[PDB]
RNA sequence: GCGCGAUCACGCGCAUCCCCGAAAGGGAAUCGGGUUAAGAUUCCCGAGCCGGGUGUGGCGGUUGACGGCGACGUGAAG
RNA sequence: GCGCGACCCCAGGUCAGGCGGGACUACCGCUGAGUUUAAGCAUAUAAAUAAGCGGAGGAGAAGAAACUUACAAGGAUUCCCCUAGUAACGGCGAGCGAACCGGGAGCAGCCCAUCGGGCGGCUGUGCCGUCCGAGAGGCGUCCUCAG
């Protein structure tokens, strides 16, 4: 539109192509709120706050899209030093994820070791 | 010569210099509490600059 | 200026510091006992060929018709098939460091009357036992219709 | 082709003189990560002081305040894109602001006065 | 059992038969080679096979070279300064053993790996020689082996240093159990001197 | 090995390394005039030059330069 | 008296995959003082402290007997309580200073001495297709039987 914007949901329902034109327009207008700082108007107050957010919303939203897209392309394939950040995050959490516990109790001398019971009765 | 030049001390000295300004009339008003005598505000004659 | 240029390891070392003394070790010493002598390898090559045709006469159907051959490579298996007294001829490599790995067998085999051959190099013994690695020792436990050439 | 039979006589035939071969490299397959678009806005605002304006009139040169990881080549590019003008020299200062003050001298083909008017500055 | 008994029998007898010849000859090597030596073979497979040796990835064996003698204590020629029950320079000998120092050196240089155990590979007349087993934690083959995945656990990092090696238990007096053992178990700092 | 040619892509040669360490040791190139409240050999106005890096033509020359006894003056890898 | 391709030891590079180097307050592991006390002081004491150093975890560390023992039984290991200011040490001065056991806190016994890597496939702590490198013994009625 010709009036300022935005909602979070509106950006999300725009294409990659649309949002960057929107990011374009926003820097340009922001650039105006810089010369309009010499003017010092209260309209350049409210607006210079709220445009700042709109830039941040477009920048985040596109990043999410790209991460999601990458994850979908690669869930077919093999991948990731980046999503590997996220799964660990990090060195302590890398130590906690071998995994250790299931594997440690796995193998050698193990079937009859405990009290038996109920199970045998059910299958009668 | 320059007038000792290096950017890396020179900027940070200029930051402390911008940081040593008056409190802005407003923060006295909304305000919570204080005789707001700012206070980390430093002077050409007295005490001595630090890094 | 010109003439010669010739011959690194005779006059311009250092160039290698680990191995020169390693040669000197083989050649020199002092010293008390123990490992030497035979192979003009004519009588290596026949042993090696009748070691290759001691993995490679293997058929052996489902049926106990005859499973032919066993050859086993590696020090422990060679010790145990001498001790379990059905090795028909063992082979030793000369090229063994630690020597300690192979010292036991010539004394042990002569207490079992199991014959032993001493092939010059460890790698050829591993290739002719059909390994993909060198072998310090090997055995035949049971040959394969060759009895006369084996004797 | 070159036979190490040649190579053996080459080690024998050189007292000192130094070694030699050269060799390639290659990437794997696990795909290095990171797709980016890290961008700073060099230009922040046209600077405004009385001293700038005289510089507009006297000697055809606009005055911007710029970022602290500026240069002169990126600003000579940045100004070119966003204001449609060729710039001939750029002069660069750290300021007691913490900020970088840049004087941008322009071509006479498009004068600082009517470059300025649509984002007026004094 | 097997072949591993013979070399074990040899190594008793450092001074005698084939072992004094062959290992004095490997010291021509051992003096030449550094205070880090990684090797791909254990010298003793017997005492590798009885301190934890499986050939399997992540396993390395390494030789460490440690000086003979005690410890000499700073500062000489600006000397203490204190009353003579506490003056001592060469007189004191460390109450860590020379085997544990070798464990420390090794684990410092191979920092991504953890010492399992160690053994003796001789002495001449100023060096004492050890060969030490360090085992990768971080690779799958150690993890998917339940005989050696106990090392992996985060509590076990830098274990040589905290004295949890076999050598570290032995110099800590933890060889006994009962009578006597009373000042060693569970720790030499244990009661806080209450 | 490093270093260099080398265009087609590839091979060849050698010895003691590599950064910091003087804004007053060593060092590629700028002056005169003007102007600002406050800069200025720094911007301008005039004029010059350097460094670094691709094209162009005048021609000075061409089986790699004449002249002046002489001194001396007016290609190119290993 | 000899060159070559190949096996096998060492070394340098290389990109890959994987880990580690610093931090959080104390807790938690070596080296190692002095004031002080013994009305002095040198063994002794302060004190294996403090400190320095290194390194770990959410707890560490210690663990299933070449144990205790003073009998005749117990039965991994910490810790709490006390055994005890006993035994033992020591100008046998001043001081130092426990263990077995006994009952609890809580309990558990086991374990040594086909693996991984590469692509492809998936419902990716997994398995399949493939390529590559590297407490034991005999006999017996049976009871028990993974997930």
């Amino acid at each position: 539109m010709s009036s300022g914007k935005v909602k979070a949901g509106e950006l999300w329902n725009k294409s990659k192509d649309d949002l960057t034109k929107q990011l374009a327009e926003l820097k340009t207008e922001l650039g105006q709120l810089r010369i309009q700082k010499v003017a010092s108007s209260g309209s350049k107050l409210n607006r210079i706050h709220d445009i700042r957010k709109s830039i941040a919303r477009v920048l985040t939203v596109i990043n999410a899209k790209q991460r999601a897209q990458l994850r979908l392309f690669y869930k077919n394939k093999k991948y990731a030093p980046l999503d590997l950040r996220a799964k660990q995050t990090r060195a302590i959490r890398r130590r906690l994820s071998p995994d250790e516990k299931s594997r440690v109790l796995e193998k050698t001398k193990k079937r009859t070791v405990h009290f038996p019971q109920r199970k045998f009765a059910i299958k009668a | 010569m320059p007038s000792h030049k290096t950017f890396r001390i020179k900027q940070k000295l200029a930051k402390k210099q911008r940081q040593n300004r008056p409190i802005p009339y407003w923060i006295r008003m909304r305000t919570d509490n204080t005789i707001r005598y700012n206070a980390k505000r430093r002077h050409w004659r007295r005490t001595k600059l630090g890094f | 200026r010109q003439r010669r240029i010739l011959k690194q390891r005779l006059k311009v070392p250092p160039a290698l510091n680990q191995f020169t003394r390693t040669l000197d070790k083989n050649l020199a010493t002092n010293l008390f006992k123990m490992l030497l002598k035979y192979r003009p390898e004519d009588k290596a090559a026949k042993k090696e060929r009748l070691l290759k045709r001691a993995q490679a006469e293997a058929e052996g159907k489902t049926v106990e018709a005859k499973k032919p051959i066993v050859v086993k490579y590696g020090l422990n298996h060679v010790t145990y098939l001498i001790e379990q007294s059905k090795a028909q001829l063992v082979v030793i490599a000369h090229d063994v460091d630690p020597i300690e790995l192979v010292v036991w067998l010539p004394a042990l085999c002569r207490k079992m009357e199991v014959p032993y051959c001493i092939v010059k190099g460890k790698a050829r013994l591993g290739s002719i036992v059909h390994k993909k690695t060198a072998s310090v020792l090997c055995l035949t436990t049971v040959k394969n219709e060759d009895k006369l050439e084996f004797s | 082709r070159k036979s190490k039979k040649i190579r053996t006589s080459v080690t024998f035939h050189r007292p000192k003189t130094l070694k030699k071969a050269r060799d390639p490299k290659y990437p794997r397959v696990s795909a290095p990560g990171r797709n980016k678009l890290d961008q700073y806005q060099i230009l922040k605002y046209p600077l405004t002081t009385e001293s700038a304006m005289k510089k507009i009139e006297d000697n055809n040169t606009l005055v911007f305040i710029v970022d602290l990881k500026a240069d002169k080549k990126k600003i000579k590019a940045a100004v070119k894109k966003m204001y449609d003008i060729q710039a001939k020299k750029v002069n660069t200062l750290i300021r007691p602001d913490g900020k970088k003050k840049a004087y941008v001298k322009l071509t006479p083909d498009y004068d600082a006065l009517d470059v300025a008017n649509k984002i007026g500055i004094i | 059992m097997g072949a591993y008994k013979y070399v074990s029998e040899l190594w008793r007898r450092k001074q005698s038969d084939v072992m004094r010849f062959v290992q004095r000859v490997r010291c021509w090597e051992y003096r030449q080679q550094p205070a880090i030596v990684r090797l791909t073979r254990p010298t003793r497979p017997d005492k590798a096979r009885r301190l934890g040796y499986k050939a399997k990835q992540g396993y390395v064996v390494y030789r460490v070279r440690v000086r003979r003698g005690g410890r000499k204590r700073p500062v000489p020629k600006g000397i203490v300064y204190g009353k003579p029950k506490h003056q001592g320079i060469t007189q004191l000998k460390f109450q860590r053993n020379k085997r544990s120092v070798a464990e420390e050196r090794a684990g410092r240089k191979l920092g991504g790996l953890r010492v399992l155990n160690s053994y003796w590979v001789n002495e001449d007349s100023t060096y004492k020689y050890f060969e030490i087993i360090l085992v990768d934690v971080a690779h799958s083959a150690i993890r998917n082996d339940p005989r050696i995945n106990w090392l992996c656990k985060p509590v076990h990092k830098h274990r040589e240093l905290r004295g949890l090696t076999s050598a570290g238990k032995k110099y800590r007096g933890l060889r006994g159990k009962g009578h006597t053992h009373h000042k060693a178990r569970p720790s030499r700092r244990a009661t806080w001197k209450r």
